[PDB]
């Protein structure tokens, strides 16, 4: 039993974006499915829901006339088409099942609504050993071979500490460290 | 319909934490509670007022009566540190779900730990990129509240300082980093740059210099 979200990334205001949620481990058609989001540093907010068998659709008042939920039982997938995106829509979107109480959640996928352009990280090795990635957007960086990212001039930077490889949607970077 | 929660609850380990969810005649509704540890997906820890889903320890319990629903956590551990959200479901409305504003549970009085500070000078590959970035890495400290003072020579510096907010690691200790952005000339000009992290009223001294 699992839920895996995807399709999230960086988008400009007024743009459109489709979110996908993949269900596995249970009979997808027997459960109601939901979309719940969470703005950075804020609380959970229900967005939309689709019911089982009958497929009645519901939305929050802040997303109606713009967001569209749907499902594909043959592919065990839940969708969320998002149109006319604004700054207020920037959040981490969770896929969650069942009505009344949401028993299963996915780890979610991040949606960033911004006028700023996307860019891959720039790696610099550090010596006193460290690794310094700068000038990437959105903040979706992972470090392989842990510190939180900081915001400088509209772009993010992150440092790792222990051959330094990173994972970023715009580009994977590798760098050598003595 | 409005569900109100206190924004913060803080208790020591082994003690009882009570998270409340205020609502008009909420005792007549079913109340569910979600636990969300930092970075993780939310977890249903209590459902239908007082029942525990499979896998949840018995020290989690809930109740619901009148205009107040309560989540009680007995024998609190450091691992219980999370944001807790209450939620109800209203069938015949166009907005079935209603979530509470959330309550941050902080676990006090864990073993105190001085910060492990590391200060990296600007990389020689970065100076050839016409940039100069100092990196002050702060690790393994508790409680998770520090203040960072960047000093040039022996004088405060406020411009070009970008300090992050501490985030909790897997070992229930905190890590933070501070960046001081300088021009390559601001760097070679001064005889020293210092990162004096203060934790619980105790500075950890570390100076860097271009020479």
């Amino acid at each position: 039993v699992q839920l895996v979200e995807s399709g999230g990334g960086l988008v400009k205001p007024g743009g459109s974006l489709r979110l996908s949620c993949a269900a596995s481990g249970f009979t997808f058609r027997s459960y109601s499915m939901n979309w719940v989001r969470q703005a950075p540093g804020k609380g959970l907010e229900w967005v939309s829901s689709i019911i089982s068998s009958s497929s009645y659709i519901y939305y929050a008042d802040s997303v109606k006339g713009r967001f569209t939920i749907s499902r594909d039982n043959a592919k065990n997938s839940l969708y969320l088409q998002m149109n006319s995106l604004r700054a207020e829509d920037t959040a981490l979107y969770y896929c969650a099942r069942d009505q009344n109480a949401m028993d299963v959640w996915g780890q979610g996928t991040t949606v960033t609504v911004s006028s700023d352009s996307a860019s891959a990280p720039t790696l610099f090795p550090l010596v006193s050993v460290g690794c310094l990635a700068q000038d990437f957007l959105p903040d979706s960086i992972t470090f392989s071979w842990g510190f939180p990212s900081v915001l400088r001039g509209g772009k993010y930077a992150a440092t790792s500490q222990v051959v330094c490889k990173v994972q970023h949607p715009n580009g994977n970077k590798e760098k050598n460290v003595p | 319909y409005e569900l109100t929660q206190p924004p913060s609850v803080s208790v020591a380990p082994g003690k009882t934490a009570r998270i409340t969810c205020a609502g008009n005649n909420i005792g007549s509704k079913s109340v569910h509670w979600y636990q969300q540890k930092p970075g993780q997906a939310p977890v249903l820890v209590i459902y239908y007022d007082s029942d525990r889903p499979s896998g949840i320890p018995e020290r989690f319990s809930g109740s619901n009566s009148g205009n107040t629903a309560t989540l009680t956590i007995s024998r609190v551990e450091a691992g219980d540190e999370a944001d807790y959200y209450c939620q109800v479901w209203d069938s015949g409305s166009d907005h079935p779900w209603v979530f509470g504003g959330g309550t941050k549970l902080t676990v006090l009085r864990q073993p105190k730990a001085a910060p492990s500070v590391t200060l990296f000078p600007p990389s020689s590959e970065e100076l050839q990129a016409n940039k100069a970035t100092l990196v002050c890495l702060i690790s393994d400290f508790y409680p998770g509240a520090v203040t960072v003072a960047w000093k040039a020579d022996s004088s405060p510096v406020k411009a070009g300082v970008e300090t992050t907010t501490p985030s909790k690691q897997s070992n229930n200790k905190y890590a933070a980093s501070s960046y001081l952005s300088l021009t390559p000339e601001q760097w070679k000009s001064h005889r020293s740059y210092s990162c004096q992290v203060t934790h619980e009223g105790s500075t950890v001294e570390k100076t860097v210099a271009p020479t």
